[PDB]
RNA sequence: CGCAAGACGGACCAGAGCGAAAGCAUUUGCCAAGAAUGUUUUCAUUAAUCAAGAACGAAAGUCGGAGGUUCGAAGACGAUCAGAUACCGUCGUAGUUCCGACCAUAAACGAUGCCGACUGGCGAUGCGGCGGCGUUAUUCCCAUGACCCGCCGGGCAGCUUCCGGGAAACCAAAGUCUUUGGGUUCCGGGGGGAGUAUGGUUGCAAAGCUGAAACUUAAAGGAAUUGACGGAAGGGCACCACC
């Protein structure tokens, strides 16, 4: 299924990226 | 391509059917997809009968049938030898097998 | 099956008439004077037939 | 236990029908010989035994099983009494069929004795003769007035009676043979029966109306 | 426990069975009652009319 | 022992229960009740190893051990009853089950009537497996 | 239909057998009849589709019955279409 | 093993048929010489099979036809079930009855007179 | 043999019915709603399709109460194996059931907008109406139910044909198109980067909606034909195969 698992790899990634910025200012 | 003009299913004027499963592995699949198979037996096989109906203690008695009915999804139909795969014109015949 | 042998008959319609109802202990000794199984005659037939013509007068069933 | 033949310490018992039935005798039991607060008796009570009705009455019918209960003991013998009937299982696998409407129907009732009882029967559409059509389907208000029928005859026959007269109408099932009588002017039926009977409780163990059913 | 020898009459071969053809099938028919038959597997080469040796008669056997 | 005292022209009855799977085969004689066990005897008990339990040759062998206590304990003719396992599971009878009715018949017993018992839902609770079944 | 049959003379046959609105020119297949019934004889005028229970001059309780299609009449005397 | 005929022996079995017909019999041993006067063959062993197979289709000939081959004697017979039997003297004749809706055809086309008739069931059969 | 609790409605069950779709199967009663048909009822253009705005929306998931039989993500162990954080086996938390709030997604599929007209044949099937010779049931007719033979509406579908269309597979519509115009809504423009970055907005959270460019590349893709290949199926053969 690897589209499926395309789609949950970007969404832990933007996960990480959220936390990351929201955290500077 | 599409393979059939069902779609491999009975579904036609209807949105949902409920699931069923399977009597060998348990896989869930609808109703109208699964492949049906009604046995009907006698519970002494034929050469056994004549052995049975000797030791009887009644002057007649005729043995009873057992009925037991069965459910596939297509992986089970196809590796037990339910059923086997066909030429492209000759998947169009819906009559059963002569007996 | 129907009836196992032709004895079994009056062993039923005798049931009926216990319970008090006279027309099915009729149809049950009918079938069993007119079904081909049961067609070589046998010390069993009068006693049947007996009880049979009992009814068809005691109900006044002429046919 | 680890008893050295613990079947040298049983004594068979005759079990006995009630006086309705044909042919009287059931068959014979076990049970351990009586010791310090343990009573054979008391063993041998409550027993629970299922009969084709062909054995009961020497006819092949053999369809229908009757149950029976042991009340009392009386020197070698135990005394039974009704608890149930039902039918076998090859009979009613063989009924359901496809192209057909399958009816069913319940009621509780008492007797003018006070036993309350539960009774289950079913019915089935009838291919007519002349038929070229593949299915008999009834509608369902068909359905609906065929079942206040079944429920209707089936309370008449019990209200009015005892057990002693409830039993001669099941052992021929006339109760079937009128219900399939009256639904001819709905819809035709080929299959009826009164297919189950449950007591679900019972009166006073009163020992004069256990003899009555026996002498 | 114990249970005699029974001696039977080969009456039809049937066809050979086994992953490598090995063993012939094959219809029997009892010497002491002449109206019982069953059907065994066989190890060697066999003709019709044989009599073949049962160490059990009790036991039959269908394409292995 | 003792059976009934009566011995000559006429037959004392029990009832054989016989539940017949894969991985094992019961049989299991008792009074016409159901309450007392007279004996019990399974393929377990018959062979030395897990594959061969449920096979037609150990429930031949338990059905012969039975047959012999019955009749030094003076009965001479059963009524059957037969099981698959039932419920949720595939409720047709195991590959041992033909074997023991026969060897029972051939060990001199009589025979009476015999029934299918296999315990059948209206409806049930959920199936083992998951929604993608057993795969292999 | 063959290729070539004319359009502007259905016979009687062909022009019975179709739906009400889709015959060459429009027209009902409902009537009004004339009705009678025993024990007083007065006359009267009912629609064969009627939706009313109808009540004679004659007072009886019922003339006719409504139904999913034509009317019922309780055994009078008359059915008789009026020409026109 | 493997005893089955080429075309080779085949076909020229049946062209010997065609034309020798009122030479030949049942004798292997006279065929195999009548074979070798009438024809051309080059083998000793070919000679003997085309012999054989002639004397095969000789007792096949004698029950009945065989598709691929014909002679006088066998089309004469056939010319005498062909033109006309000795079965009748006369037709099938035409007194026969007529049912009602057959009578009213008749009746819009100006004949009738000559048939009996009778009516059929109640409702149409099932 | 008898008691208790929670979940579920087998067989009958079908290319059958109902609903805007998601969906909907034990009995009996109560409440409000609806399609088609019948009609010589009534109003008289009141209609079609739709930016903004609005109701409903499988399963999983989140918050607060109650319950907990069966099954079972995570987890603990037994096997298998080079390894096996998997497939197979034993146990089990959250969840799976009910009540009250949220969430707005799916191979949510006929991968096929809605309204209207026209263009071949045939046998069935569910609902309402119309006509007809017999058989069967209730009361003694009549009326009415089960069956049988035709006709008319509108419904879920099937077979057939050189209607015609198409790249073909196939389609009575996916036809009436270079002989090109019945009305009207949404929406695509070679393959990737990418449903990504950034701003706005809705949400308790998970997340939903809207949505680029720099840069990179000669093909990526659809339908069908002949080979070769399969731990796919069916026949047959060989001591350079096996018994």
């Amino acid at each position: 299924m690897r589209a499926k698992w395309r789609k949950k790899r970007m969404r832990r990634l933007k996960r990480k990226r959220r936390k990351m910025r929201q955290r500077s200012k | 391509t599409k393979k059939r003009r069902n779609n491999g299913r009975a579904k036609k004027g209807r949105g949902h059917v409920q699931p069923i499963r399977c009597t060998n592995c348990a896989c869930c699949v609808p109703k109208d997809k699964a492949i049906k198979k009604f046995v009907i037996r006698n519970i002494v096989e034929a050469a056994a009968v004549r052995d049975i109906s000797e030791v009887s203690v009644f002057d007649a008695y005729v043995l009873p049938k057992l009925y037991v009915k069965l459910h596939y999804c297509v992986s089970c139909a196809i590796h037990s030898k339910v059923v086997r795969n066909r030429s492209r014109e000759a998947r169009k015949d819906r009559t059963p097998p002569p007996r | 099956a129907y009836f196992q042998r032709p004895e079994n008959a009056l062993k039923r319609a005798n049931e009926f008439l216990e319970v008090g109802k006279k027309q099915p202990a009729l149809d049950v000794l009918y079938d069993v004077m007119k079904s081909k199984k049961h067609r070589t005659w046998q010390k069993i037939h009068e006693p049947i037939m007996l009880k049979y013509l009992e009814l068809c007068v005691d109900l006044r069933k002429s046919h | 236990k680890k008893v050295v033949d613990p079947f040298s310490k049983k004594d068979w018992y005759d079990v006995k029908a009630p006086a309705m039935f044909n042919i009287r005798n059931i068959g014979k039991t076990l049970v351990t010989r009586t010791q310090g607060t343990k009573i054979a008796s008391d063993g041998l009570k409550g027993r629970v035994f299922e009969v084709s009705l062909a054995d009961l009455q020497n006819d092949e019918v053999a369809f229908r099983k009757f149950k029976l209960i042991t009340e009392d003991v009386q020197g070698k013998n135990c005394l039974t009494n009704f608890h149930g009937m039902d039918l076998t299982r090859d009979k009613m696998c063989s009924m359901v069929k496809k192209w057909q409407t399958m009816i069913e129907a319940h009621v509780d009732v008492k007797t003018t004795d006070g036993y309350l009882l539960h009774l289950f029967c079913v019915g089935f559409t009838k291919k007519c003769n002349n038929q070229i059509r593949k299915t008999s389907y009834a509608q369902h208000q068909q359905v609906r007035q065929i079942r206040k029928k079944m429920m209707e005859i089936m309370t008449r026959e019990v209200q009015t009676n005892d057990l002693k007269e409830v039993v001669n109408k099941l052992i021929p099932d006339s109760i079937g043979k009128d219900i399939e009588k009256a639904c001819q002017s709905i819809y035709p039926l080929h299959d009826v029966f009164v297919r189950k009977v449950k007591m679900l409780k019972k009166p006073k163990f009163e020992l004069g109306k256990l003899m009555e059913l026996h002498g | 426990r114990v249970q005699p020898i029974k001696l039977a009459r080969v009456t039809k071969v049937l066809g050979r069975t086994g992953s490598q053809g090995q063993c012939t099938q094959v219809r029997v028919e009892f010497m002491d009652d002449t109206s019982r038959s069953i059907i065994r597997n066989v190890k060697g080469p066999v003709r019709e009319g044989d009599v073949l040796t049962l160490l059990e008669s009790e036991r039959e056997a269908r394409r292995l | 022992s003792l059976g009934p005292q009566v011995a000559e022209g006429e037959n004392v009855f029990g009832v054989c229960h016989i539940f017949a799977s894969f991985n094992d085969t019961f049989v299991h004689v008792t009074d016409l009740s159901g309450k007392e066990t007279i004996c019990r005897v399974t393929g377990g008990m018959k062979v030395k190893a897990d594959r061969d339990e449920s096979s037609p040759y150990a429930a031949m062998l338990a059905a012969q051990d039975v047959a012999q206590r019955c009749k030094e304990l003076g009965i001479t003719a059963l009524h059957i009853k037969l099981r698959a396992t039932g419920g949720n599971r595939t409720k047709t009878p195991g590959p041992g089950a033909q074997s023991a009715l026969r060897a029972l018949a051939r060990s001199g017993m009589k025979i009476g009537r015999i029934e299918d018992v296999t315990p059948i839902p209206s409806d049930s609770t959920r199936r083992k497996g998951g929604r993608r079944g057993r795969r292999l | 239909m063959p290729l070539a049959k004319d359009l502007l003379h259905p016979s009687p046959e062909e022009e019975k057998r179709k739906h009400k609105k889709k015959r060459l020119v429009q027209s009902p297949n409902s009537y009004f009849m004339d009705v009678k019934c025993p024990g007083c004889y007065k006359i009267t005028t009912v629609f064969s589709h009627a939706q009313t229970v109808v009540l004679c001059v004659g007072c009886s309780t019922v003339l006719c019955q409504p139904t999913g299609g034509k009317a019922r009449l309780t055994e009078g005397c008359s059915f008789r279409r009026k020409q026109h | 093993m493997g005893r089955v005929r080429t075309k080779t022996v085949k076909k020229a079995a049946r062209v010997i048929i065609e034309k020798y017909y009122t030479r030949l019999g049942n004798d292997f041993h006279t065929n195999k010489r009548v074979c070798e006067e009438i024809a051309i063959i080059p083998s000793k062993k070919l000679r003997n099979k085309i012999a054989g197979y002639v004397t095969h289709l000789m007792k096949r000939i004698q029950r009945g036809p065989v598709r691929g081959i014909s002679i006088k004697l066998q089309e004469e017979e056939r010319e005498r079930r062909d033109n006309y039997v000795p079965e009748v003297s006369a037709l099938d004749q035409e007194i026969i009855e007529v049912d009602p809706d057959t009578k009213e055809m008749l009746k819009l086309l100006d004949f009738g007179s000559l048939s009996n008739l009778q009516v059929t069931q109640p409702t149409v059969g099932m």
